[PDB]
């Protein structure tokens, strides 16, 4: 039992800690593709004016 | 937690409040509620938790209810 | 050691000697009777401490395959029952074990696993989350002699390929990994039945000097896929022949190409007539509809009998079968025997040990019993009238309709002695017929069906399946039923013999009040309220006008209680009996020899060699002379 | 004994992930730091071009 919680709570930490950074990469994702069509709009006026 | 908890107790809640008929229930209440009456019409008075426990017993009727037993909870676990 | 073995395997459709090839329970049987068992004590070991991992495991512990072949997206899944059991006196306990399943550990708020990022562990992953590969009993025990009738299904409604190693893991004793292989086609490609055993077919060596080399049938089945379109290139043969200082050798003797169907079977008949006593290893291709080889390696040998004595000098006529001595005596060559040995365990099923040739398994939900299944017609001579029995039993409530259906074993359209020209290309060489061709079957009623078959002038060794075909007979039941109805109408008609004339309202017209039903009697009346207060809804889900009209959402959810609630009353009312219509199949596997052989016993098994010697010393089959042309 | 067993294998595979998702949160870092030099250099080309 004791080896059991150990390992009980090594896993459960690192689960913790992997559901962490994937809310980060949402955020960082949310955060650029706000970015993104602004490039997409200046591709536009690129070709336009080409 | 609905199949181990909730239609566990809903299943065990049928079949016993189905298996009482519904003449047996008016029975019950009507024992019930007409010592309530006769109580009321002859004494001057009526208490709750002062009764004689003789003449009118109303938690006979909280003891003629049905009861349940439990199994085991996942959400809890 | 406890240890276990598969008495019998069980499946829809498929012969059972090619269950057992295509699982190679022969080498599971061998492996799990006989072995030290050296390197399984650090395997325990490893499982304890949970040092153990799948992977690793699968490399040091020799996987057998256990190939499902190939199916078509959406067709019926496949199942295989089969029955486990205790030749060791000691109770066997066993669990089934794959760390990738669970391990009887209560997950609590644990993550599923993650992406894995390696396509082997994502099929892992799939199979798992849809439920396409599942044992049922997963751990047992069983008593000596017991039978445990496992259950391993396959679900073919995902596409692409899909292996999964699963171990047997005895509690005491061996444990051998089983790598569930199979692959599901989106699309229709051709795909022969290849087990191992039928890709290397091990021709049963024959006599140098034979005047009528034996027809060898070889078998093969379309598996899951669209009908498959065959083509057999005899170049290969023909080079053999050249080589061969122009001697025909491993002749073909059906039709070069053939369209079977799906699931269905083509027979084809092969003559080895050597030269040498070498070995005549020779591969063909077999081109499909499609672009493909499916390649098969025919290996035989030469016998090198014995010299002909002359005339003057020949054995009078009025030596144990089991013995290899026996062996050694159907030819003198030490690899004769060998490759004898070969072909009896790829294609005798009798040899094997484990295999019981009983229904064994299946018990539950097949309509009809074969109390005995891959039955063996005896070693007959050249024209030769061989009979068997097999008794068909309705395990069902219900009468059963039985027809019987020849694969490739259907006679021309029993022969004419004179006329049997007529079994020219046809892969028996023989009539097999059975007594009841198609009859009914009451429940619990045993039917004795007598299988003859008889044999023609070509000498051949056939392993050939017959199939019978069990449904329910819905002219009997509807005869029930109408026999019912008949019956509710004489009572009706005894009532109204009772109650001269009772009057029924045809029509009403204008009634001037409403005028409601007749009231039922008091106890009536609280009869239908108690039968109206059960089934009552559930407090929790009933939802008031009120309440419906201010909270849309529980309004929708009284509405989809109430088609439920409706919906629950259909699938009762359904009669949920008749199941579907199941076909069965018995292998009946013989050798039509030629009274030379038969006198020499040059190609009797030894399994049967005191039955020929019988057969020829005392006339042990009948020859149906009928009447002589001239 | 199973419980122990089982928390060490799945604490091992998370640790894994979490360290496969470390890296490619690594790699999208770099490609949204590519990204916002991109408006600079289209809006300064538009302006040539124009």
């Amino acid at each position: 039992r004791k080896e059991r919680d150990f390992h009980r709570m090594h896993h459960k930490r690192v689960a913790q800690e992997k559901n962490k950074l994937l809310t980060d990469l949402r955020r960082l994702k949310e955060h650029y593709a706000k970015y993104e069509p602004t490039i997409l709009e200046l591709k536009k006026k690129y070709e336009t004016l080409m | 937690w609905s199949t181990q908890v909730f239609d566990t107790i809903q299943g065990r809640l049928q079949a016993a409040v189905d298996a009482r008929d519904p003449a047996a229930i008016e029975s019950r209440l009507k024992t019930q509620y007409d010592q309530y009456l006769h109580t009321t019409n002859t004494k001057v008075a009526v208490f709750r938790d002062v009764i004689i426990e003789q003449d009118y017993n109303p938690l006979a009727a909280a003891d003629a209810a049905i009861r349940v037993p439990t199994g085991d909870i996942r959400d809890p676990l | 050691f406890p240890t276990l073995e598969v008495t019998d395997v069980y499946c829809e459709g498929l012969p059972k000697q090619l269950l057992w090839q295509l699982l190679g329970l022969n080498d599971l049987n061998h492996h799990l009777r006989t072995e030290v068992t050296a390197t399984e004590l650090r395997l325990r070991a490893a499982q304890d401490r949970g040092a153990l991992t799948t992977e690793a495991a699968s490399a040091a512990m020799r996987p057998f395959l256990m190939e499902f072949g190939t199916h078509g997206l959406g067709g019926r899944p496949r199942v295989v029952h089969v029955e486990i059991s205790n030749p060791t006196p000691l109770p066997a306990s066993w669990q089934l074990h794959s760390f990738d399943d669970p391990d009887g550990v209560e997950l609590e708020n644990w993550v599923e696993p993650g992406r894995p990022r390696t396509e082997g562990e994502r099929m892992r992953d799939l199979i798992a989350e849809y439920k396409l590969f599942e044992m049922r009993p997963r751990s047992g025990e069983l008593e000596p002699g017991a039978r445990c009738t496992v259950t391993i299904e396959f679900r073919p409604s995902v596409e692409g390929s899909f292996e999964l190693p699963v171990f047997l893991h005895i509690t005491d004793g061996k444990r051998l990994r089983l790598q569930l292989q199979a692959v599901t086609t989106p699309e229709p490609l051709q795909l022969l039945a290849l087990p191992p055993p039928l890709r290397t077919f091990r021709l049963e060596p024959v006599a140098l000097g034979e005047r009528a080399p034996p027809l060898q049938m070889y078998v093969l089945r379309n598996g899951g896929p669209a009908p498959l379109h065959w083509r057999l290139d005899t170049a290969p043969l023909a080079a053999l022949a050249e080589a061969s200082w122009g001697h025909p050798v491993l002749e073909l003797v059906g039709p070069e190409e053939g369209d079977i169907e799906e699931g269905g079977v083509a027979a084809i008949n092969w003559r080895f007539s050597p030269l040498e006593a070498k070995e005549y290893r020779v591969e063909v291709p077999v081109l499909l509809g499609d672009g493909g080889i499916e390649v098969i390696e025919l290996l035989g040998r030469g016998f090198a009998p014995p010299p002909a004595p002359p005339h003057g000098a020949a054995a009078v006529q009025l030596d144990d079968d089991t013995p290899a001595a026996a062996l050694d005596s159907v030819g003198g060559d030490a690899e004769a025997e060998a490759a004898r040995a070969a072909a009896a365990a790829d294609r005798d099923w009798i040899t094997w040990r484990g295999l019981s040739s009983a229904p064994s398994a299946g018990m539950a939900g097949r309509l009809a019993l074969v109390d005995h299944d891959l039955v063996s017609l005896g070693v007959t001579p050249v024209r030769g009238l061989t009979r068997r029995i097999i008794v068909l039993t309705n395990k069902s409530r219900y009468p059963l309709a039985f027809d019987w259906d020849l694969g490739c074993l259907a006679p021309p359209p029993l022969l004419p002695a004179s006329q049997l020209q007529l079994l020219a290309g046809r892969p028996l060489q023989g009539a097999l017929a059975i007594s009841p061709a198609a009859g009914s079957l009451e429940p619990g009623e045993r039917l004795v069906c007598r299988v003859s078959l008889h044999a023609g002038v070509t000498p051949q060794v056939f392993e050939g399946e017959v199939r019978c075909h069990v449904r329910i007979d819905d002219d009997a039941v509807a005869e029930a039923e109408a026999a019912a109805a008949a019956a509710a109408a004489a009572g009706a008609a005894a009532v109204a013999a009772e109650l001269p004339f009772v009057e029924q309202v045809e029509e009403v017209i204008a009634e001037a009040p409403v005028r409601g039903p007749p009231a039922p009697p008091p106890a009536v009346a609280a009869a239908q309220r108690a039968s109206r207060l059960r089934s009552r809804l559930p407090v929790h889900q009933y939802m008031t006008t009120a309440v419906r009209t201010r909270i849309e959402p529980l309004n929708a959810a009284f509405t989809a209680t109430m088609e439920a609630r409706t919906r629950r009353l259909a699938d009762a009312t359904r009669p949920p009996s008749w199941p579907e219509p199941q076909s069965i199949s018995v292998t009946l596997r013989g050798r039509i020899l030629d009274e030379r052989q038969l006198g020499a016993l040059r190609y009797v098994p030894p399994h049967e060699r005191a039955a020929a010697r019988a057969a020829v010393v005392a006339g042990a089959a009948w020859v149906p002379p009928a009447m002589v042309p001239f």
